[PDB]
């Protein structure tokens, strides 16, 4: 057999050995190095197109042969040195001088037409245009050249939900004209969003068949029923024909994904929301989590989609306030362009009143998101959680958003089946952790914090009596005997934040 | 307690 | 290997190459500055008929040498002059000239071609002729035009419910000469009208099916049962063949269509009343 | 015919044989001195290539003659001496010398033939890299290279759930260079896990197809249906292509695996949690036993996994603590950093509490582990039991963990000279490994804390507190007849030594 | 006794 390496070589020269070349040359020539069977020789010998006996010469030969001797040996004689020469050339830049492969004898031959066909074989989806997250793509970008030597390895893209994730992947893969074809000569781009216990399977079937040549998608067998050591077995197998290939799996919600990644020892960028799937795995992990939209960055989105920048106070406050509201959100901000209809400061102002009175639906709209609206997608984050997680998370309405606030602050409303409530915290960091609904913030003092995009989803959402249930049980605690947090002198008083108290008790009497 | 999960 | 010119001529010039020449003339010149081999020359020196002889000479030749020189370097020497003086001459039109032909006309009344068969077996329909919608048409098809080099995009010609959108597509694909074979090789054209939820995947399947050869037709499989990322993949399969292929989307309803035309990476025309 | 050298020399030398040769120079020459044929010759003379007449000539020479010789005392007199020279100097190079290369490195990258492309292809997980247990590992690969030679034969890596075996296994099989491609040729992994009667079947259909060409992956067909001596027969059929070919049979719980095994007369690691599997074979049955983290193992096993090492003396405490309850357990203790979010020994001492009185539900947390917490491990292995070991073991709860103490003190709370109770307490440690021996002073057993905090929040909550009451009364009836240190025979009378934890044990049966 | 095993 050959390896990764050799088959890269017999990959990266494939247009040349589809432009100048013919098996029934080397058939001959190789029966005698022993490299092949009378019915191997005549599986090549009888075939009607060139591409099939070359798709066959190359399939058998991979599996076949101790080495990459026979085949510079061969198109040297045959006067097809220009052949065998790029072969030797690029395992001697392999063995003897490593790294120096890329560049050298990788890179002449990049093609910006090339690409476009190896993304879309690869089903990657189209990378966004009119803006790009620089930071966040670039360091995609780095991190996977980093690794493109490896031989398996987690690429963590995590964030919240509409975060914009998957499109900094799309374009991460779409950027460059290095990380397919000089650092990986293929790319599987598959979309996961898998739930029930089938859907892991179903995914590697995919997989499977995403490997497949279009030759042999027509005998594509009833393998629908087949079992999980099989399909894993046909795709180590399949996968020999696939040297460094690229495998995006965006939106992975099940961490039994993540270990078939694992066990097939394949090369994964993965994008998804619940992050301690990573613990399934046992290997090179590495990770970048995609952030809120900075305030500025908003600024520049708005400008990049013809967004007319403001003049007076209020209007800088307008578009403040939407910041805010969509607590630095790329999905529910296209959302809001997308239905700002006019275009005014005015109409925009007029959505970020729709949006405290009717919620995310006020401005829920066809979107290039799968979904409406941004309730579509935390439902899916929802119904994964621990069932307690549930219940913190079904209470931590009752909060003031954007404000950062204590775990005894915390420790009034959230459940628990004593004296020291770090459990509370246990809670709230696995709420942030899956799926970015909380926010944790060690220092000064342990502390966490709701959004407002993450609270005005559970706003119209949860049930009209747990909100004053939540309000009512917190005022009982709520006695005993700007940038700066809520001292212990004054806990007693929530009443620092009655405006947003006022505006669920008024929410809970209609 | 959750209208349908959300 | 050559290329599309020096195929040109070694195609252009067989008439020529059947009247005068043998391969076995050439096998030794060529087994000489090293383009040929012994069994590539053994594979043309005992042949039966020279019209063997020819045809394997000018398969073989074509994946060994960097170019066509050791050809022309030959029927110079060999008396048959007339052949190397027309091949040096048109490598002189070709070395030499900076300009030939393009994409246009040199085979008349693409009038049958163009207008008749890929108009037709494209679905296109009959476009309307007692009157046309000068300004629209005419608007469709320039816009069209400075799109022809893009990999993708989508032209959204929507209105009102019997506003006229699809006849002026009708027209705009049948009106100009450049639409088809200048700026787009084929044409696709579909009908959508999609309100279920299984149209949308249907709708892919019969392009799929456009695309397929008229051979395999017949063995059409029972592909209804088989995953859309599988047919997706199946159609940028079947889409190699396919060099710039426009795509009418006559009667988009369901934001589906255009999300699959957008992971296809297709370039449409798109009739629609919702916009 | 020739053998692999002379093979070798006719292969080796074909980018030589044919720049300068021709096959009817020699066909006279082999017509002539008998070891050709008037047809082969013929077959060999009329071909249009030269490479035909090469191709031929070195497939059809090598059935007739019994050596490489008259086509030495050819290429000499032929004028092609630069081939018979080649070829003598290499006889000088295998009958003059008697070493060669023997099976090591030539053609070196080892690094993606062995490590990539055998092991992925044969199902072995990919070996765990932050910490590596030398000892086990070690002596797995050693205690593997000293049987290669051997036809076929048992390694038993036996410990309890979550102790490590399979990781050893994996590391055992991805370390090294010799085990995969010196020592055997090819790697096949797989799990077991088999409980059903069905499962010992569908593993082994599943090992004919990894033995199965990538080739003829497509004809498999509705095999789900044919006797088992057929299956059987079709492996050591499909066994030929397979020369030293060792079988990772990972989680082996059925005996009747093993003796598939030992009728397929396969070269098998075996990781498995219960011990007693190998009576089933009667052969050279090697065992090696994944003892406990030791302290120190652990402690290496933290550092490894980016945790802080102690300095205050009640904090160093707080993780002997953690060293204790989780009694060295490996997935355990994954599970437990997995799930120290700050990394703070306060968050760790939490955890601590939290194990107590919460059981390992106070800790389970997604781990490499395929369990959610080891209690899922624990369960199967409480459900294979014997009824009465199921008892037995039921009861031994109320016992003090992490204490050696007697069997009589034993025969007071196990069911039935009671030597019986040592008997069921022997398969016990034996079959999941779920007590522990410990032969002298006195025939004495113990059980561990987390072998114990399992069956906290798993048995009756009232037979907890009969099996307390049952003991308090036997103590009392022993009371009527009138450290490094063993508890005396003079002093069972009162268990009120272990007081302090009878009394939480109590608190729990009874609230 | 043992809740479920
Ligand atoms: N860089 C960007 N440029 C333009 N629009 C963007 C960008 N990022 C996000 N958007 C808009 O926000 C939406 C959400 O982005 P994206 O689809 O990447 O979400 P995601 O991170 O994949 O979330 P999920 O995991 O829930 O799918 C996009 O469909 C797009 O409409
Ligand atoms: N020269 C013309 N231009 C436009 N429409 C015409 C013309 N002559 C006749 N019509 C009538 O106008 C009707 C509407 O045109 P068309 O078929 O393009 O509607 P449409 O835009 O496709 O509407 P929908 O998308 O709802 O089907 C035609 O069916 C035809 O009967
Ligand atoms: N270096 C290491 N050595 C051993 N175990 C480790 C190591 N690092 C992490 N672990 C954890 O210990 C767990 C138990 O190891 P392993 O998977 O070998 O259990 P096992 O012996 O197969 O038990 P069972 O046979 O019951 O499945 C692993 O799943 C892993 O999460
Ligand atoms: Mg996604
Ligand atoms: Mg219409
Ligand atoms: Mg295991």
């Amino acid at each position: 057999m050959l390896c990764e390496i050799e088959c890269r070589a017999l990959s990266t020269a494939h247009t040349r050995l589809i432009h100048d070349f013919e098996p029934r040359d080397a058939l001959t020539y190789l029966e005698g190095k022993n490299i092949f069977t009378e019915d191997h020789s005549e599986l090549i010998s009888k075939m009607s197109t060139r591409l099939e006996r070359i798709a066959n010469f190359l399939r058998i030969y991979r599996r076949q042969a101790s080495e990459l001797g026979p085949l510079i040996d061969f198109f040297n004689y045959n006067n097809q040195s220009h052949l065998a020469d790029f072969l030797e050339d690029y395992i001697d830049f392999a063995i003897n001088e490593p790294d120096l492969l890329r560049p050298v004898v990788i890179a002449p031959q990049f093609s910006r037409q090339m690409l476009d066909r190896k993304l879309l074989l690869g089903n990657v989806p189209k990378q966004m245009t009119c803006y790009i997250r620089e930071y966040h793509v670039d360091r995609v970008i780095k991190k996977l050249d980093e690794m493109c030597d490896l031989d398996s390895f987690f690429l963590f893209l995590h964030g919240r939900a509409g975060s914009g994730k998957s499109v900094i992947a799309s374009q991460a893969l779409s950027k460059s004209d290095q990380l397919i074809g000089i650092n990986y000569d293929s790319i599987v781009w598959l979309k996961d969003s898998g739930t029930a216990p089938k859907s892991t399977f179903d995914l590697f079937t995919d997989i499977l068949l995403m490997l497949k040549s279009e030759d042999d998608l027509l005998n594509f067998p009833s393998v629908e029923h087949v079992t999980s050591v099989v399909l894993k077995r046909m795709i180590c197998n399949a996968l020999i024909d696939r040297p460094n290939t690229l495998f995006v799996f965006d939106d992975v919600v099940q961490e039994e994904t993540i270990r078939w990644a694992q066990e097939l020892r394949l090369r994964c960028l993965v994008t998804t929301r619940d992050v301690e799937i990573s613990n399934a795995a046992s290997q090179t992990c590495e990770f970048i989590e995609v952030t809120s939209l900075e305030i500025d960055e908003c600024y520049d989105f708005l400008e990049a989609y013809g967004m007319p920048m403001p003049v007076g106070e209020k209007e800088e406050d307008v578009l403040n306030k939407t910041i805010e509201l969509s607590s630095g959100n790329p999905a529910t901000l296209m959302m809001f362009f997308k239905s700002c209809e006019p275009k005014t400061f005015e109409k925009m102002a007029q959505l970020n009143n729709k949006l405290e009175s009717r919620g995310l639906v006020g401005v829920e709209c066809i979107t290039p998101y799968s979904y409406k609206s941004l309730a579509m997608a935390l439902q899916r984050c929802v119904e994964v959680l621990s069932d307690e997680d549930r219940s913190a998370l079904a209470f931590a309405v009752v909060m003031p958003p954007g404000v950062d606030i204590p775990v005894k602050l915390w420790s009034c409303v959230i459940p628990v089946d004593e004296q020291l409530d770090d459990e509370v915290a246990d809670r709230l960091k696995r709420l942030s952790k899956r799926g970015a609904l909380l926010s944790g913030k060690r220092m000064p003092v342990l502390t966490f914090k709701i959004d407002h995009i993450i609270h005005m989803f559970l706003k119209h959402v949860v049930d009209a009596q747990t909100i004053a249930n939540g309000i009512s049980i917190l005022e009982q605690r709520l006695l005993e005997i700007e940038t700066v947090i809520r001292p212990e002198d004054f806990p007693k008083f929530m009443q620092l934040h009655q405006k947003f108290y006022d505006s669920l008790k008024n929410f809970a009497c209609c | 307690m959750f209208n349908f999960l959300g």
